[PDB]
DNA sequence: ATCGGATGTATATATCTGACACGTGCCTGGAGACTAGGGAGTAATCCCCTTGGCGGTTAAAACGCGGGGGACAGCGCGTACGTGCGTTTAAGCGGTGCTAGAGCTGTCTACGACCAATTGAGCGGCCTCGGCACCGGGATTCTCGAT
DNA sequence: ATCGAGAATCCCGGTGCCGAGGCCGCTCAATTGGTCGTAGACAGCTCTAGCACCGCTTAAACGCACGTACGCGCTGTCCCCCGCGTTTTAACCGCCAAGGGGATTACTCCCTAGTCTCCAGGCACGTGTCAGATATATACATCCGAT
């Protein structure tokens, strides 16, 4: 129906004009679930990582946000052990305008700065306002044996 | 079974009783539109709040205490038909 | 099948005691029925509100007092005093 | 001037619209998209995210909601794939 | 030579058998009809209990003698007999139903 | 008095006080009631009942009738000037009105 | 020769100058006053906060205010622009408060 | 003692109030009136204010119970508490 | 949604959910409380206070101030027909009255 | 010190950097937000409790709200508030 | 000012019928005795804010005058409403049948209260700078007597 | 239909002050984790009353006609509000000073809730009979046209 459209609509979007760094597409036979990959950003702790995530759509689109989870796990004090991803435009602010484009982006920016506000993982933010060193080097320590 | 203007079953005899009980004597010919515009009002206002008590409690038929906490809720008590 | 109570016999009680001979009917003792929640109600109301603004957990005889004072007119509300007053005077000994 | 058909595309169904509603930002959208952003979505506008709370309560009780000048255009211009619709 | 009643003293012996009694005043079956009606255009499928439609009259009947009453008060104020519309108007306006 | 007998004899009423009582403390009023409240509002209410059935029983006998019916009770609340103030809002059922007439519609003598 | 307006253009002044501002306008002084002897003669040797008077003058002058609007559309009904005290006893019985 | 208070609402003060309420011409015995149906509200809402003093053995009249009585009359005010 | 953040953020309000569960529990309305009223009671009264807050920054705005006052609520206020509506028997302090002058009163 | 006392001047405040993120407000408009606040709380909290009463139940759970909502707020205030709540408890739960 | 019809209302008598006042079985709610703990009554202290008084200056109230516009009474026209009669419509009453939904009983499972350790959100107090109030001069705009 | 003088209101620029908005310290109220008793969600069965139909009276509604009395427009008189100038009165502001009573704290005791046992007061159901409604026939108050 209508969220056919609208899903077929930004496949064909993402296939001819794919951004940078990130690649999604149709995991299984139906529509509704959906594999993306991430590379991580070149200004950061997380050089080499690869990220794999899964996208599930609800069944009112796009009046309701997407559901994305990471399937490996990340250091970061917004993602959880489960993959559990804590931005505003995922649950607080999202609006049917946005695409799937903009929010494999902000997933991505993420990574450069980490937001401290309302961390998923509080010890972690606490550990990286106390040194960024620590942070720096156990993120590289994590992401040296687990993303690749 | 749909009912249509079924208002006009408010007859021009009732509205002059009703105005003879109110203590009036000489009437003018517009009244009973007003009345009836009037009626259907208060109709509405107090059968509005009856359904909503009466959904509230998932049931399908609007009993009296239904219709006497509206009234009571609207600021017009009711006595003689329970609570 | 279920219980109702209702405030009929003390009416008809008090009935006898002003009017030995008249009677009541059905309707009219709905009536009292009704009028004699709406007071209860009335009255209860006032008094909680009255314990919630200076912070009490309880609800003593003086804000039953109180609560009648604010709500019945003037010769109304002299006189129910007088009659709680003298039923609480006359209960605790 | 006469709107092209890329120009008149809503942008939440990616389709034609049907019984336009302007937002007081001067954003149009089709009226289902209108009411399911208003019952499921933040009530606001979905592009500029300005408020409209008030607007929408104001003109949906006195059934002023639908855009009435540019209706007619969309109706009249492009038939067949509004009787497609 | 047919006797006939000057215009005015019919008008004041209802008025006076009116006040005397307290039944009511409008036929059951339509009104009951109206309010069926009305609920209808509310929520479908809706029954009604007896009492519900006996106490809905009542109130009815109650607000329509109370505002004739303030709609008359209306009237003698301009220096007349007859209730208008605009006494009607006036009369809600002031107990603050339309403002 | 001798702690024997029923609360509402003991405080001479006809309105039950356990029953007051009862009302009182599980209609989510306070967390705590009283010992006296329930002997204080059931004095008030049977005063007030009272005072309403001798009004109607009056009206009731200068009509020729011995059974109080609610256009009695009606006579009797719209009489009187202070349960006509505590009562004004509320609508007896199946009571009429009071007969009067403005002194401008009667016929010119 | 010295310039003298119409009677009724400087009461329009006074409306449009009055309904534009939300300064209280009785003195306060005198209404303290009046207000310390109602309740002295209610319960002799009271004190009072200064925000209780201010609060029972803002409620006051609110509700003559509004019986004033109800007193003027009373006198309208009449076909006059003068206010008199049948005007405001009007109001008064259909609003509720003197029957 | 205070005595003969209710001639401190002078007529100006009560022309500003006819005014604000959008009343072009006042006949002359509209003060006396005025000054009678506002002495009733005072005394309504006063007696009630201190009945909510006397509950709470206080000797000062609060602004709280002013506002408790007014609400208590149907008359919400805004701005003092509650 | 995700434990580990505040109620009031779970909801997305900004309203205390915890402050108005509280007062629920300790006001004597009823033996019990669940635990979704405090999250719709706090959105029903955030929702309200931002709807009276727009018209009344709108009001002042119009006035090329920018500072809302009460003679802003009372306009904000009285200008809607259902915020008229709810807030009917309620008085504002220093808030004035509307400009309404009646037509008849008006020089021909 | 003086002892503490509670208002909504905080939340107040924030709501209103939403909306208008460029004005402030008064300290008497605030106390009558304040007032405004209290008094609606009041009255849908009262209602949902006769409500539940009614109905012989003991809980006030979010359909007692939203039938109090239904009955209090004017024509389609009611609308827009029950939407919102029922947004903001599914937003919760989940 | 009367007086006659003429009409409607109030009064006295028989009768009969269904609702009111009372009686009986029983069971569910109220009374009696006891124990534990916190809510409120009482005494004391502090310091906030309420009341009282003086002096000045000046904005508002009180008083008077001239006059014009509005309130009020009297007249005449004509139209809309009241009263009465004959006719058409559907309300009211009874009797019967059917089933949808209100009401009650039994299981049981998950939701809400209670309690204890802990910590950050929100409150009280301080401080400072910008928004709004005020003053002074000029431009803009209704108002009215005179054409 | 208009031109112009006198007067009130709005615009704009500069100065100043106080209160609104942000920051810091801290205490206590909300959070989290775990356990337990019971409220209400669900399935099933009973049986009450809400709905639908049919036929017969006959009462209330409707339509039409005549006429009269009340609504409404107009004119005229007069007097009482209004606008403006002057004088008198006391409201408002800033200041200082004393003390009453509101608000907080600590201690104690006694009053209320909670539990168990027991029994009788009040509720549901059933029955007789008399208060009130109705039918019928006079008595009288009241209204309207005619003297
Ligand atoms: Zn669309
Ligand atoms: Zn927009």
């Amino acid at each position: 129906h209508m969220a056919l459209k609208r899903i077929n609509k930004e496949l064909s979007d993402l296939a001819r004009d794919p951004p940078a760094q990130i690649s999604a597409g149709p995991v299984g036979d139906d529509m509704f679930h959906w594999q993306a990959t991430i590379m991580g950003p070149n200004d950061s702790p997380y050089q080499g990582g690869v990220f794999f995530l899964t996208i599930h759509f609800p069944t009112d689109y796009p009046f309701k946000p997407p559901k994305v989870a990471f399937t490996t796990r990340i250091y970061h004090p917004n993602i959880n052990s489960n993959g559990s991803i804590c931005l505003d435009i995922l649950r607080s602010q999202w609006s049917p305008a946005l695409t799937i484009s903009k929010v494999l982006l902000s997933i991505a920016s993420l990574l450069d700065d980490p937001n401290p506000d309302d961390p998923k993982v509080p010890e972690i933010a606490r550990i990286y306002k106390t040194d960024r060193d620590k942070y720096n080097r156990i993120s590289r320590e994590w992401t040296q044996k687990y993303a690749m | 079974k749909v009912l249509r203007d079924n208002i006009q079953g408010i007859t021009k005899p009732a509205i002059r009783r009703l105005a003879r009980r109110g203590g009036v004597k000489r009437i003018s010919g517009l009244i009973y539109e007003e009345t009836r515009g009037v009626l259907k009002v208060f109709l509405e206002n107090v059968i509005r709040d009856a359904v909503t008590y009466t959904e509230h409690a998932k049931r399908k038929t609007v009993t009296a205490m239904d219709v006497v906490y509206a009234l009571k809720r609207q600021g017009r008590t009711l006595y003689g038909f329970g609570g | 099948r279920s219980r109702k109570e209702s405030y009929s016999i003390y009416v008809y009680k008090v009935l006898k005691q002003v009017h030995p001979d008249t009677g009541i009917s059905s309707k009219a003792m709905g009536i009292m029925n009704s009028f004699v929640n709406d007071i209860f109600e009335r009255i209860a109301g006032e008094a909680s509100r009255l314990a919630h603004y200076n912070k009490r957990s309880t609800i003593t005889s003086r804000e039953i007092q109180t609560a009648v004072r604010l709500l019945l007119p003037g010769e109304l509300a002299k006189h129910a005093v007088s009659e709680g007053t003298k039923a609480v005077t006359k209960y605790t000994s | 001037a006469i709107p092209s058909l890329s120009e008149c595309q809503c942008g939440i169904c990616m389709e034609i619209l049907v019984e336009p509603v302007t937002l007081p930002c001067n954003h149009t959208l089709c009226k289902p998209c209108f009411q399911s952003t208003v019952e499921k979505a933040s009530l606001c506008c979905p592009f500029c995210r300005r408020r409209v709370s008030s607007w929408t309560r104001y003109h949906t009780r006195r059934n002023s909601l639908v855009n009435v000048e540019l209706w007619t255009i969309i109706q009249k211009h492009y038939p067949r794939e509004c009787k497609l619709r | 030579k047919p006797h006939r009643y000057r215009p005015g003293t019919v008008a004041l012996r209802e008025i006076r058998r009116y006040q005397k009694s307290t039944e009511l005043l409008i036929r059951k079956l339509p009104f009951q009809r109206l309010v069926r009606e009305i609920a209808q255009d509310f929520k479908t499928d809706l029954r009604f209990q007896s009492s519900a439609v006996m106490a809905l009259q009542e109130a009815c009947e109650a607000y329509l003698v109370g505002l004739f009453e303030d709609t008359n008060l209306c009237a003698i104020h301009a220096k007349r007999v007859t209730i208008m519309p605009k006494d009607i108007q006036l009369a809600r306006r002031i107990r603050g139903e339309r403002a | 008095s001798a702690k024997a007998c029923t609360r509402s004899s003991r405080a001479g009423l006809q309105f039950p006080v356990g029953r007051v009582h009862r009302l009182l403390r599980k209609g989510n009023y306070s967390e705590r009631v009283g010992a006296g409240a329930p002997v204080y509002l059931a004095a008030v209410l049977e005063y007030l009942t009272a005072e309403i059935l001798e009004l109607a029983g009056n009206a009731a006998r200068d009509n020729k009738k011995t059974r109080i019916i609610p256009r009695h009770l009606q006579l009797a609340i719209r009489n009187d000037e202070e349960l006509n103030k505590l009562l004004g809002r509320v609508t007896i059922a199946q009571g009429g009105v009071l007969p009067n007439i403005q002194a401008v519609l009667l016929p010119k003598k």
